[PDB]
Protein backbone atom coordinates (compact mmCIF):
# COMPACT_ATOMS: atom_id res chain seq x y z
CA UNK A 1 0.00 0.00 0.00
CA UNK A 2 1.38 3.38 -0.97
CA UNK A 3 1.52 4.37 2.71
CA UNK A 4 3.28 1.66 4.57
CA UNK A 5 5.32 1.26 1.43
CA UNK A 6 6.33 4.86 1.37
CA UNK A 7 7.40 4.76 5.07
CA UNK A 8 9.98 1.97 5.03
CA UNK A 9 12.70 4.32 3.73
CA UNK A 10 12.32 6.55 6.81
CA UNK A 11 13.44 3.86 9.22
CA UNK A 12 16.67 2.46 10.59
CA UNK A 13 15.02 -0.60 11.98
CA UNK A 14 11.81 -2.37 11.07
CA UNK A 15 9.69 -4.92 12.89
CA UNK A 16 7.19 -6.40 10.49
CA UNK A 17 4.24 -8.10 12.09
CA UNK A 18 1.98 -10.63 10.24
CA UNK A 19 -1.57 -11.82 10.76
CA UNK A 20 -0.45 -15.17 9.38
CA UNK A 21 1.90 -15.52 12.28
CA UNK A 22 -0.46 -14.14 14.83
CA UNK A 23 -3.12 -16.38 13.45
CA UNK A 24 -1.09 -19.34 14.75
CA UNK A 25 -0.86 -17.98 18.24
CA UNK A 26 2.68 -16.77 17.91
CA UNK A 27 3.05 -13.55 19.79
CA UNK A 28 4.76 -11.14 19.16
CA UNK A 29 3.77 -11.95 15.61
CA UNK A 30 7.01 -10.60 14.00
CA UNK A 31 7.91 -11.94 10.55
CA UNK A 32 11.51 -13.22 10.88
CA UNK A 33 12.10 -12.93 7.18
CA UNK A 34 10.65 -9.49 6.69
CA UNK A 35 12.09 -7.60 9.61
CA UNK A 36 15.29 -5.72 9.34
CA UNK A 37 17.71 -3.46 11.17
CA UNK A 38 20.43 -1.32 9.87
CA UNK A 39 22.80 -2.56 12.52
CA UNK A 40 22.51 -6.18 11.52
CA UNK A 41 26.11 -6.01 10.66
CA UNK A 42 28.93 -8.29 11.85
CA UNK A 43 31.04 -5.20 12.20
CA UNK A 44 28.44 -3.87 14.58
CA UNK A 45 26.82 -6.73 16.59
CA UNK A 46 29.49 -9.34 15.94
CA UNK A 47 29.51 -12.58 14.00
CA UNK A 48 28.11 -14.78 16.73
CA UNK A 49 25.16 -12.53 16.74
CA UNK A 50 25.20 -12.37 13.02
CA UNK A 51 25.79 -15.97 12.14
CA UNK A 52 23.02 -17.00 14.43
CA UNK A 53 20.52 -14.57 13.04
CA UNK A 54 21.30 -15.46 9.52
CA UNK A 55 21.32 -19.07 10.55
CA UNK A 56 17.86 -18.71 11.96
CA UNK A 57 16.63 -17.01 8.89
CA UNK A 58 18.02 -19.56 6.46
CA UNK A 59 16.21 -22.43 8.07
CA UNK A 60 12.92 -20.59 8.29
CA UNK A 61 13.25 -19.73 4.62
CA UNK A 62 14.32 -23.23 3.83
CA UNK A 63 11.17 -24.41 5.59
CA UNK A 64 8.89 -21.83 4.00
CA UNK A 65 9.83 -23.17 0.57
CA UNK A 66 9.02 -26.71 1.61
CA UNK A 67 5.74 -25.96 3.48
CA UNK A 68 3.49 -25.83 0.43
CA UNK A 69 5.07 -28.89 -1.07
CA UNK A 70 5.13 -31.49 1.65
CA UNK A 71 1.60 -30.24 2.12
CA UNK A 72 0.40 -32.16 -0.91
CA UNK A 73 3.25 -34.52 -1.71
CA UNK A 74 3.48 -35.39 1.99
CA UNK A 75 6.66 -36.12 4.02
CA UNK A 76 8.00 -39.55 3.21
CA UNK A 77 10.06 -38.67 0.11
CA UNK A 78 11.93 -36.04 2.16
CA UNK A 79 15.54 -36.66 2.98
CA UNK A 80 16.43 -37.04 6.68
CA UNK A 81 18.61 -34.09 5.99
CA UNK A 82 15.65 -32.10 4.88
CA UNK A 83 13.24 -33.44 7.56
CA UNK A 84 15.41 -32.27 10.38
CA UNK A 85 15.15 -28.71 9.16
CA UNK A 86 11.40 -29.18 9.13
CA UNK A 87 11.91 -30.17 12.73
CA UNK A 88 14.29 -27.47 13.88
CA UNK A 89 12.35 -24.85 11.91
CA UNK A 90 9.01 -25.61 13.58
CA UNK A 91 10.84 -25.47 16.91
CA UNK A 92 12.48 -22.13 16.20
CA UNK A 93 9.11 -20.72 15.01
CA UNK A 94 8.09 -21.37 18.54
CA UNK A 95 11.17 -20.30 20.38
CA UNK A 96 10.57 -17.01 18.72
CA UNK A 97 7.33 -16.50 20.50
CA UNK A 98 7.45 -14.90 23.89
CA UNK A 99 4.97 -13.98 26.63
CA UNK A 100 4.86 -10.29 26.99
CA UNK A 101 4.39 -8.60 30.37
CA UNK A 102 1.68 -6.37 28.91
CA UNK A 103 -0.32 -9.25 27.50
CA UNK A 104 -0.94 -11.48 30.43
CA UNK A 105 -4.56 -10.57 30.01
CA UNK A 106 -4.12 -12.12 26.62
CA UNK A 107 -1.80 -15.09 26.94
CA UNK A 108 -2.57 -16.23 30.46
CA UNK A 109 1.23 -16.38 30.99
CA UNK A 110 3.66 -14.40 33.07
CA UNK A 111 5.67 -11.99 30.92
CA UNK A 112 9.28 -12.89 30.39
CA UNK A 113 12.11 -10.56 29.38
CA UNK A 114 15.20 -12.26 27.82
CA UNK A 115 18.74 -10.87 27.75
CA UNK A 116 20.64 -10.70 24.47
CA UNK A 117 22.96 -13.60 25.19
CA UNK A 118 20.26 -15.82 26.45
CA UNK A 119 18.66 -15.27 23.10
CA UNK A 120 21.71 -15.85 20.89
CA UNK A 121 22.69 -18.94 22.84
CA UNK A 122 19.24 -20.47 22.89
CA UNK A 123 18.92 -20.27 19.19
CA UNK A 124 22.56 -21.25 18.70
CA UNK A 125 21.73 -24.43 20.47
CA UNK A 126 18.55 -25.21 18.62
CA UNK A 127 20.48 -24.70 15.43
CA UNK A 128 23.13 -26.99 16.75
CA UNK A 129 20.84 -29.99 17.05
CA UNK A 130 21.20 -29.80 20.87
CA UNK A 131 17.37 -30.21 21.50
CA UNK A 132 16.13 -32.38 18.70
CA UNK A 133 14.77 -34.55 21.48
CA UNK A 134 12.46 -32.06 23.22
CA UNK A 135 9.01 -31.54 21.68
CA UNK A 136 8.08 -28.40 19.70
CA UNK A 137 5.40 -27.47 22.15
CA UNK A 138 8.07 -27.21 24.82
CA UNK A 139 9.38 -24.30 22.67
CA UNK A 140 6.08 -22.40 22.52
CA UNK A 141 5.45 -19.31 24.74
CA UNK A 142 8.44 -19.40 26.99
CA UNK A 143 11.23 -17.03 27.81
CA UNK A 144 14.76 -18.40 28.05
CA UNK A 145 15.76 -21.71 26.60
CA UNK A 146 15.71 -23.27 30.04
CA UNK A 147 12.00 -22.85 30.31
CA UNK A 148 11.71 -24.85 27.08
CA UNK A 149 13.66 -27.65 28.72
CA UNK A 150 11.67 -27.36 31.93
CA UNK A 151 8.41 -27.31 30.01
CA UNK A 152 9.47 -30.50 28.13
CA UNK A 153 9.39 -32.36 31.40
CA UNK A 154 6.12 -30.87 32.58
CA UNK A 155 4.82 -31.99 29.20
CA UNK A 156 6.47 -35.34 29.72
CA UNK A 157 2.92 -35.90 31.33
CA UNK B 1 35.15 -15.42 -20.48
CA UNK B 2 37.62 -18.23 -20.24
CA UNK B 3 35.78 -19.08 -17.01
CA UNK B 4 32.49 -17.26 -16.97
CA UNK B 5 31.42 -19.34 -19.90
CA UNK B 6 31.47 -22.78 -18.38
CA UNK B 7 30.13 -21.50 -15.17
CA UNK B 8 27.17 -19.89 -16.79
CA UNK B 9 26.49 -23.27 -18.40
CA UNK B 10 26.71 -25.66 -15.43
CA UNK B 11 24.61 -23.26 -13.41
CA UNK B 12 21.86 -23.12 -16.07
CA UNK B 13 22.08 -26.88 -16.01
CA UNK B 14 21.76 -26.99 -12.24
CA UNK B 15 18.81 -24.65 -12.38
CA UNK B 16 17.07 -27.30 -14.51
CA UNK B 17 17.46 -29.93 -11.87
CA UNK B 18 17.72 -27.95 -8.56
CA UNK B 19 14.19 -28.56 -7.41
CA UNK B 20 14.87 -32.32 -7.50
CA UNK B 21 17.73 -32.17 -4.99
CA UNK B 22 15.80 -32.09 -1.76
CA UNK B 23 14.00 -35.29 -2.81
CA UNK B 24 16.76 -37.00 -4.62
CA UNK B 25 16.28 -40.40 -2.81
CA UNK B 26 17.81 -42.25 -5.84
CA UNK B 27 19.43 -40.19 -8.53
CA UNK B 28 21.45 -41.36 -11.39
CA UNK B 29 24.94 -39.93 -10.85
CA UNK B 30 24.56 -38.14 -14.17
CA UNK B 31 22.22 -35.55 -12.89
CA UNK B 32 23.46 -36.09 -9.39
CA UNK B 33 26.65 -34.66 -10.75
CA UNK B 34 25.06 -31.49 -12.02
CA UNK B 35 23.43 -31.20 -8.64
CA UNK B 36 26.86 -31.07 -7.01
CA UNK B 37 28.52 -28.65 -9.43
CA UNK B 38 25.48 -26.53 -8.90
CA UNK B 39 25.73 -25.87 -5.14
CA UNK B 40 29.45 -25.25 -5.25
CA UNK B 41 29.31 -22.89 -8.15
CA UNK B 42 26.52 -21.14 -6.32
CA UNK B 43 28.47 -20.83 -3.14
CA UNK B 44 31.27 -19.29 -5.12
CA UNK B 45 28.94 -16.54 -6.25
CA UNK B 46 28.28 -15.47 -2.65
CA UNK B 47 29.97 -12.32 -1.37
CA UNK B 48 30.30 -10.04 1.54
CA UNK B 49 29.78 -6.34 1.05
CA UNK B 50 32.38 -3.49 0.87
CA UNK B 51 34.94 -5.94 -0.59
CA UNK B 52 34.99 -5.72 -4.35
CA UNK B 53 37.50 -7.90 -6.10
CA UNK B 54 40.00 -7.50 -8.86
CA UNK B 55 39.08 -9.39 -11.97
CA UNK B 56 42.14 -11.61 -11.63
CA UNK B 57 41.07 -12.75 -8.16
CA UNK B 58 37.65 -13.46 -9.38
CA UNK B 59 38.81 -15.75 -12.08
CA UNK B 60 41.22 -17.49 -9.82
CA UNK B 61 38.46 -18.35 -7.49
CA UNK B 62 35.94 -19.20 -10.20
CA UNK B 63 38.49 -21.40 -11.84
CA UNK B 64 38.76 -23.41 -8.63
CA UNK B 65 35.24 -24.79 -8.63
CA UNK B 66 34.58 -24.56 -12.32
CA UNK B 67 37.60 -26.82 -12.88
CA UNK B 68 36.14 -29.20 -10.34
CA UNK B 69 38.51 -28.66 -7.43
CA UNK B 70 35.84 -27.91 -4.87
CA UNK B 71 33.50 -30.70 -6.07
CA UNK B 72 34.64 -32.98 -3.26
CA UNK B 73 34.78 -30.15 -0.75
CA UNK B 74 31.88 -29.57 1.59
CA UNK B 75 29.34 -26.92 0.57
CA UNK B 76 29.52 -25.61 4.10
CA UNK B 77 33.23 -24.80 3.57
CA UNK B 78 33.44 -23.12 0.13
CA UNK B 79 32.99 -19.80 1.78
CA UNK B 80 35.90 -20.52 4.05
CA UNK B 81 37.91 -22.02 1.31
CA UNK B 82 37.71 -19.13 -1.05
CA UNK B 83 38.47 -16.67 1.59
CA UNK B 84 41.68 -18.35 2.60
CA UNK B 85 42.51 -19.52 -0.82
CA UNK B 86 42.31 -16.05 -2.10
CA UNK B 87 44.16 -14.70 0.89
CA UNK B 88 46.87 -17.07 0.00
CA UNK B 89 47.29 -16.17 -3.68
CA UNK B 90 46.93 -12.49 -3.01
CA UNK B 91 49.79 -12.97 -0.64
CA UNK B 92 52.06 -15.53 -2.11
CA UNK B 93 51.16 -15.56 -5.76
CA UNK B 94 51.04 -11.94 -6.95
CA UNK B 95 53.01 -12.99 -9.94
CA UNK B 96 50.49 -15.43 -11.22
CA UNK B 97 47.65 -12.97 -10.84
CA UNK B 98 49.90 -10.35 -12.36
CA UNK B 99 50.25 -12.86 -15.23
CA UNK B 100 46.57 -13.61 -15.57
CA UNK B 101 46.08 -9.87 -15.44
CA UNK B 102 48.66 -8.99 -18.11
CA UNK B 103 48.28 -11.96 -20.45
CA UNK B 104 44.60 -11.18 -20.08
CA UNK B 105 43.81 -14.91 -20.10
CA UNK B 106 44.79 -18.20 -18.51
CA UNK B 107 47.95 -19.35 -20.17
CA UNK B 108 48.58 -23.01 -20.44
CA UNK B 109 51.27 -22.29 -17.94
CA UNK B 110 49.47 -20.25 -15.35
CA UNK B 111 46.91 -22.90 -15.77
CA UNK B 112 49.23 -25.58 -14.47
CA UNK B 113 50.52 -23.31 -11.68
CA UNK B 114 47.00 -22.90 -10.41
CA UNK B 115 46.53 -26.70 -10.52
CA UNK B 116 49.34 -27.27 -7.99
CA UNK B 117 48.51 -24.19 -6.03
CA UNK B 118 44.98 -25.49 -5.48
CA UNK B 119 45.71 -29.20 -5.08
CA UNK B 120 48.24 -28.50 -2.41
CA UNK B 121 46.15 -25.93 -0.69
CA UNK B 122 43.21 -28.32 -0.64
CA UNK B 123 45.35 -30.99 0.90
CA UNK B 124 46.38 -28.39 3.39
CA UNK B 125 42.73 -27.69 4.00
CA UNK B 126 41.38 -31.21 4.69
CA UNK B 127 44.11 -31.89 7.17
CA UNK C 1 -8.66 -13.82 -5.97
CA UNK C 2 -5.42 -12.12 -4.93
CA UNK C 3 -2.50 -11.96 -7.15
CA UNK C 4 -0.43 -12.91 -4.17
CA UNK C 5 -2.69 -15.77 -3.43
CA UNK C 6 -2.67 -17.06 -6.90
CA UNK C 7 1.05 -16.61 -7.09
CA UNK C 8 1.46 -18.91 -4.16
CA UNK C 9 -0.58 -21.73 -5.48
CA UNK C 10 0.85 -21.40 -9.02
CA UNK C 11 4.25 -21.03 -7.27
CA UNK C 12 3.84 -24.29 -5.43
CA UNK C 13 2.05 -26.37 -8.15
CA UNK C 14 4.95 -25.51 -10.47
CA UNK C 15 7.25 -27.34 -8.08
CA UNK C 16 5.16 -30.31 -7.28
CA UNK C 17 4.80 -30.84 -10.99
CA UNK C 18 8.52 -30.94 -11.55
CA UNK C 19 8.89 -33.11 -8.42
CA UNK C 20 6.16 -35.41 -9.55
CA UNK C 21 7.62 -35.46 -13.04
CA UNK C 22 10.99 -36.43 -11.65
CA UNK C 23 9.60 -39.20 -9.55
CA UNK C 24 8.14 -40.94 -12.60
CA UNK C 25 11.42 -40.97 -14.53
CA UNK C 26 12.81 -42.69 -11.45
CA UNK C 27 9.90 -45.02 -11.25
CA UNK C 28 10.41 -45.92 -14.86
CA UNK C 29 14.13 -46.61 -14.28
CA UNK C 30 13.67 -49.03 -11.44
CA UNK C 31 10.82 -50.60 -13.31
CA UNK C 32 13.09 -51.27 -16.27
CA UNK C 33 15.53 -53.16 -14.08
CA UNK C 34 12.62 -54.91 -12.47
CA UNK C 35 10.99 -56.25 -15.69
CA UNK C 36 14.22 -57.98 -16.52
CA UNK C 37 14.97 -59.35 -13.05
CA UNK C 38 11.31 -60.41 -13.03
CA UNK C 39 11.72 -62.65 -16.16
CA UNK C 40 13.88 -65.37 -14.46
CA UNK C 41 12.28 -65.06 -10.97
CA UNK C 42 8.91 -66.26 -12.24
CA UNK C 43 10.45 -69.52 -13.40
CA UNK C 44 10.72 -70.28 -9.71
CA UNK C 45 2.43 -42.64 -2.57
CA UNK C 46 2.57 -45.96 -4.39
CA UNK C 47 -0.72 -46.31 -6.21
CA UNK C 48 -3.19 -48.75 -4.61
CA UNK C 49 -0.41 -50.97 -3.26
CA UNK C 50 -0.42 -50.92 0.53
CA UNK C 51 -4.17 -50.74 0.49
CA UNK C 52 -4.85 -53.59 -1.90
CA UNK C 53 -2.97 -55.97 0.37
CA UNK C 54 -4.39 -54.22 3.47
CA UNK C 55 -8.03 -54.86 2.53
CA UNK C 56 -7.58 -58.48 1.46
CA UNK C 57 -5.50 -59.05 4.60
CA UNK C 58 -8.78 -58.85 6.65
CA UNK C 59 9.48 -72.35 2.18
CA UNK C 60 11.24 -69.08 1.24
CA UNK C 61 11.59 -69.97 -2.44
CA UNK C 62 8.24 -68.18 -2.43
CA UNK C 63 9.35 -65.19 -0.24
CA UNK C 64 11.64 -63.98 -3.01
CA UNK C 65 8.73 -64.58 -5.33
CA UNK C 66 5.98 -62.33 -3.82
CA UNK C 67 8.88 -59.92 -3.33
CA UNK C 68 10.30 -60.03 -6.80
CA UNK C 69 6.76 -59.40 -8.03
CA UNK C 70 5.61 -56.85 -5.44
CA UNK C 71 8.37 -54.59 -6.63
CA UNK C 72 7.54 -54.70 -10.29
CA UNK C 73 3.92 -53.93 -9.44
CA UNK C 74 4.97 -51.18 -7.07
CA UNK C 75 7.54 -49.42 -9.29
CA UNK C 76 4.87 -49.79 -11.97
CA UNK C 77 2.23 -48.17 -9.91
CA UNK C 78 4.30 -45.30 -8.65
CA UNK C 79 5.25 -44.63 -12.23
CA UNK C 80 1.87 -44.23 -13.65
CA UNK C 81 0.61 -42.49 -10.54
CA UNK C 82 3.29 -39.84 -10.62
CA UNK C 83 2.64 -39.64 -14.28
CA UNK C 84 -0.92 -38.47 -13.74
CA UNK C 85 0.04 -36.35 -10.81
CA UNK C 86 2.04 -34.01 -12.95
CA UNK C 87 -0.61 -34.39 -15.52
CA UNK C 88 -2.93 -32.93 -12.91
CA UNK C 89 -0.52 -30.32 -11.81
CA UNK C 90 -0.14 -29.15 -15.36
CA UNK C 91 -3.80 -28.85 -15.91
CA UNK C 92 -3.69 -26.68 -12.86
CA UNK C 93 -0.71 -24.50 -13.70
CA UNK C 94 -2.40 -23.81 -16.93
CA UNK C 95 -5.68 -23.08 -15.21
CA UNK C 96 -4.32 -20.81 -12.54
CA UNK C 97 -2.38 -18.71 -14.89
CA UNK C 98 -5.56 -17.78 -16.61
CA UNK C 99 -7.12 -16.69 -13.40
CA UNK C 100 -4.06 -14.82 -12.66
CA UNK C 101 -4.02 -13.03 -15.95
CA UNK C 102 -7.73 -12.23 -15.80
CA UNK C 103 -7.27 -10.75 -12.33
CA UNK C 104 -4.12 -8.99 -13.32
CA UNK C 105 -5.97 -7.16 -16.02
CA UNK C 106 -9.02 -6.52 -13.96
CA UNK C 107 -7.00 -5.00 -11.14
CA UNK C 108 -5.40 -2.53 -13.50
CA UNK C 109 -8.68 -1.47 -14.97
CA UNK C 110 -10.36 -1.14 -11.59
CA UNK C 111 -7.75 1.27 -10.40
CA UNK C 112 -7.73 3.47 -13.49
CA UNK C 113 -11.47 3.73 -13.32
CA UNK C 114 -11.17 4.90 -9.79
CA UNK C 115 -8.70 7.59 -10.70
CA UNK C 116 -10.63 8.80 -13.67
CA UNK C 117 -13.76 8.77 -11.57
CA UNK C 118 -12.32 11.06 -8.95
CA UNK C 119 -10.65 13.39 -11.49
CA UNK C 120 -13.86 13.84 -13.31
CA UNK C 121 -15.80 14.91 -10.23
CA UNK C 122 -13.72 18.11 -9.71
CA UNK D 1 -3.44 -8.86 -22.90
CA UNK D 2 -5.22 -6.29 -25.05
CA UNK D 3 -1.99 -5.23 -26.74
CA UNK D 4 -0.98 -8.57 -28.00
CA UNK D 5 -4.49 -9.90 -28.54
CA UNK D 6 -5.35 -6.96 -30.71
CA UNK D 7 -2.24 -7.54 -32.68
CA UNK D 8 -2.91 -11.14 -33.51
CA UNK D 9 -6.05 -10.06 -35.29
CA UNK D 10 -3.84 -9.10 -38.15
CA UNK D 11 -1.01 -11.68 -38.16
CA UNK D 12 -0.77 -14.43 -40.82
CA UNK D 13 2.10 -16.20 -39.30
CA UNK D 14 4.53 -16.34 -36.46
CA UNK D 15 8.23 -16.93 -36.52
CA UNK D 16 9.31 -18.05 -33.08
CA UNK D 17 13.10 -17.70 -32.58
CA UNK D 18 14.26 -20.19 -29.85
CA UNK D 19 17.23 -20.03 -27.43
CA UNK D 20 16.90 -23.69 -26.81
CA UNK D 21 17.31 -24.57 -30.40
CA UNK D 22 20.32 -22.19 -30.81
CA UNK D 23 22.07 -23.70 -27.89
CA UNK D 24 22.07 -27.01 -29.75
CA UNK D 25 23.93 -25.06 -32.50
CA UNK D 26 20.83 -25.12 -34.74
CA UNK D 27 20.56 -22.09 -36.96
CA UNK D 28 18.33 -20.34 -38.04
CA UNK D 29 17.12 -21.02 -34.53
CA UNK D 30 13.45 -21.09 -35.56
CA UNK D 31 11.07 -23.45 -33.77
CA UNK D 32 9.57 -25.94 -36.14
CA UNK D 33 6.65 -26.75 -33.83
CA UNK D 34 5.85 -23.38 -32.32
CA UNK D 35 6.13 -21.25 -35.43
CA UNK D 36 2.93 -21.07 -37.45
CA UNK D 37 1.12 -19.91 -40.59
CA UNK D 38 -2.46 -19.28 -41.71
CA UNK D 39 -1.71 -20.38 -45.25
CA UNK D 40 -0.62 -23.86 -44.19
CA UNK D 41 -3.69 -25.22 -45.77
CA UNK D 42 -3.68 -27.74 -48.58
CA UNK D 43 -6.32 -25.55 -50.06
CA UNK D 44 -3.57 -22.94 -50.32
CA UNK D 45 -0.19 -24.60 -50.40
CA UNK D 46 -1.47 -27.56 -52.25
CA UNK D 47 -1.80 -31.17 -51.05
CA UNK D 48 1.85 -31.98 -51.72
CA UNK D 49 3.30 -28.95 -49.87
CA UNK D 50 0.73 -29.38 -47.19
CA UNK D 51 1.39 -33.09 -46.70
CA UNK D 52 5.17 -32.88 -46.57
CA UNK D 53 4.88 -30.14 -44.01
CA UNK D 54 2.40 -32.12 -42.01
CA UNK D 55 4.88 -34.96 -42.32
CA UNK D 56 7.89 -33.05 -41.05
CA UNK D 57 5.95 -31.96 -38.00
CA UNK D 58 4.41 -35.20 -36.93
CA UNK D 59 7.71 -36.98 -37.20
CA UNK D 60 9.26 -34.09 -35.24
CA UNK D 61 6.41 -34.54 -32.83
CA UNK D 62 6.88 -38.25 -32.40
CA UNK D 63 10.60 -38.06 -31.82
CA UNK D 64 9.80 -35.62 -29.02
CA UNK D 65 7.89 -38.41 -27.27
CA UNK D 66 10.68 -40.94 -27.44
CA UNK D 67 13.07 -38.22 -26.27
CA UNK D 68 11.89 -38.98 -22.70
CA UNK D 69 12.33 -42.74 -23.01
CA UNK D 70 15.76 -42.62 -24.70
CA UNK D 71 17.50 -40.73 -21.83
CA UNK D 72 15.95 -42.81 -19.01
CA UNK D 73 15.34 -46.40 -20.13
CA UNK D 74 18.08 -46.13 -22.76
CA UNK D 75 17.75 -45.99 -26.54
CA UNK D 76 16.94 -49.65 -27.21
CA UNK D 77 13.49 -51.07 -26.59
CA UNK D 78 13.16 -49.10 -29.79
CA UNK D 79 11.55 -50.90 -32.72
CA UNK D 80 12.78 -51.31 -36.31
CA UNK D 81 10.09 -48.67 -36.55
CA UNK D 82 10.82 -46.55 -33.51
CA UNK D 83 14.41 -46.44 -34.63
CA UNK D 84 13.57 -45.01 -38.02
CA UNK D 85 11.30 -42.26 -36.82
CA UNK D 86 14.23 -41.06 -34.77
CA UNK D 87 16.98 -41.48 -37.32
CA UNK D 88 14.95 -39.59 -39.87
CA UNK D 89 13.70 -37.03 -37.37
CA UNK D 90 17.30 -36.40 -36.44
CA UNK D 91 18.25 -36.09 -40.10
CA UNK D 92 15.24 -33.86 -40.57
CA UNK D 93 15.91 -31.59 -37.61
CA UNK D 94 19.30 -30.88 -39.14
CA UNK D 95 18.12 -30.53 -42.66
CA UNK D 96 15.91 -27.82 -41.23
CA UNK D 97 19.11 -25.84 -40.36
CA UNK D 98 20.90 -23.63 -42.84
CA UNK D 99 23.86 -21.34 -43.82
CA UNK D 100 23.03 -17.71 -44.44
CA UNK D 101 24.75 -15.56 -47.02
CA UNK D 102 24.58 -12.73 -44.50
CA UNK D 103 26.83 -14.80 -42.26
CA UNK D 104 29.62 -15.51 -44.72
CA UNK D 105 32.00 -12.63 -43.52
CA UNK D 106 33.32 -15.44 -41.30
CA UNK D 107 31.25 -18.45 -41.00
CA UNK D 108 33.63 -19.66 -43.68
CA UNK D 109 30.61 -21.54 -44.95
CA UNK D 110 28.93 -20.20 -48.06
CA UNK D 111 25.30 -19.13 -47.95
CA UNK D 112 22.28 -21.02 -49.38
CA UNK D 113 18.94 -19.71 -50.68
CA UNK D 114 17.09 -23.01 -51.05
CA UNK D 115 14.06 -22.86 -53.41
CA UNK D 116 10.57 -23.94 -52.44
CA UNK D 117 10.65 -26.78 -54.93
CA UNK D 118 13.90 -28.02 -53.53
CA UNK D 119 12.56 -27.55 -50.00
CA UNK D 120 9.61 -29.85 -50.40
CA UNK D 121 11.61 -32.37 -52.42
CA UNK D 122 14.28 -32.35 -49.81
CA UNK D 123 12.14 -33.22 -46.80
CA UNK D 124 9.93 -35.28 -49.02
CA UNK D 125 12.71 -37.79 -49.56
CA UNK D 126 13.97 -37.96 -45.98
CA UNK D 127 10.43 -38.80 -45.03
CA UNK D 128 10.34 -41.10 -47.98
CA UNK D 129 13.53 -42.69 -46.81
CA UNK D 130 15.84 -42.16 -49.81
CA UNK D 131 18.65 -41.06 -47.55
CA UNK D 132 18.00 -43.21 -44.52
CA UNK D 133 21.40 -44.78 -45.15
CA UNK D 134 22.90 -41.27 -45.26
CA UNK D 135 24.32 -40.08 -41.97
CA UNK D 136 23.54 -37.05 -39.75
CA UNK D 137 26.44 -34.70 -40.37
CA UNK D 138 25.74 -35.01 -44.02
CA UNK D 139 22.60 -32.71 -43.49
CA UNK D 140 23.95 -30.18 -41.05
CA UNK D 141 24.14 -26.71 -42.52
CA UNK D 142 23.62 -27.34 -46.23
CA UNK D 143 21.23 -26.13 -48.88
CA UNK D 144 19.46 -28.56 -51.18
CA UNK D 145 19.48 -32.28 -50.56
CA UNK D 146 22.13 -32.60 -53.26
CA UNK D 147 24.53 -31.13 -50.74
CA UNK D 148 23.38 -33.66 -48.16
CA UNK D 149 24.70 -36.28 -50.62
CA UNK D 150 28.06 -34.62 -51.43
CA UNK D 151 28.78 -33.85 -47.75
CA UNK D 152 28.43 -37.54 -47.06
CA UNK D 153 30.98 -38.24 -49.83
CA UNK D 154 33.43 -35.90 -48.23
CA UNK D 155 32.58 -37.73 -44.97
CA UNK D 156 33.19 -41.28 -46.20
C1 LIG E 1 14.01 -27.91 -27.78
C2 LIG E 1 14.85 -28.80 -28.68
C3 LIG E 1 14.02 -29.48 -29.77
O1 LIG E 1 13.79 -28.67 -30.94
C4 LIG E 1 14.15 -29.55 -32.11
C5 LIG E 1 13.37 -29.18 -33.30
C6 LIG E 1 13.81 -30.95 -31.56
O2 LIG E 1 12.50 -31.13 -31.25
C7 LIG E 1 11.83 -32.04 -32.06
C8 LIG E 1 10.43 -31.73 -32.15
O3 LIG E 1 12.32 -32.36 -33.12
C9 LIG E 1 14.61 -30.81 -30.28
C10 LIG E 1 14.23 -31.87 -29.29
O4 LIG E 1 16.05 -30.89 -30.63
C11 LIG E 1 16.61 -29.83 -31.50
C12 LIG E 1 17.88 -30.22 -32.20
C13 LIG E 1 19.02 -29.66 -32.22
C14 LIG E 1 20.16 -30.30 -32.89
C15 LIG E 1 21.35 -29.76 -32.81
C16 LIG E 1 22.49 -30.30 -33.58
C17 LIG E 1 23.69 -29.74 -33.56
C18 LIG E 1 24.87 -30.22 -34.21
O5 LIG E 1 24.64 -31.36 -34.93
C19 LIG E 1 25.60 -31.98 -35.59
O6 LIG E 1 25.27 -33.01 -36.19
C20 LIG E 1 26.94 -31.45 -35.62
C21 LIG E 1 27.13 -30.31 -34.92
O7 LIG E 1 28.34 -29.69 -34.85
C22 LIG E 1 29.45 -30.35 -35.52
C23 LIG E 1 26.11 -29.66 -34.20
C24 LIG E 1 26.36 -28.36 -33.44
C25 LIG E 1 15.63 -29.35 -32.48
O8 LIG E 1 15.90 -28.16 -33.18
Amino acid sequence: DPAPATTFAHLDATTVLSRAIAELGIYPAVDPLDSTSRIMDPNIVGSEHYDVARGVQKILQDYKSLQDIIAILGMDELSEEDKLTVSRARKIQRFLSQPFQVAEVFTGHLGKLVPLKETIKGFQQILAGEYDHLPEQAFYMVGPIEEAVAKADKLAE
Amino acid sequence: KQVAGTMKLELAQYREVAAFAQFGSDLDAATQQLLSRGVRLTELLKQGQYSPMAIEEQVAVIYAGVRGYLDKLEPSKITKFENAFLSHVISQHQALLGKIRTDGKISEESDAKLKEIVTNFLAGFEA
Amino acid sequence: ATLKDITRRLKSIKNIQKITKSMKMVAAAKYARAERELKPARVYLCGAIHSSVAKQMKLANIIYYSLKESTTSEQSARMTAMDNASKNASEMIDKLTLTFNRTRQAVITKELIEIISGAAAL
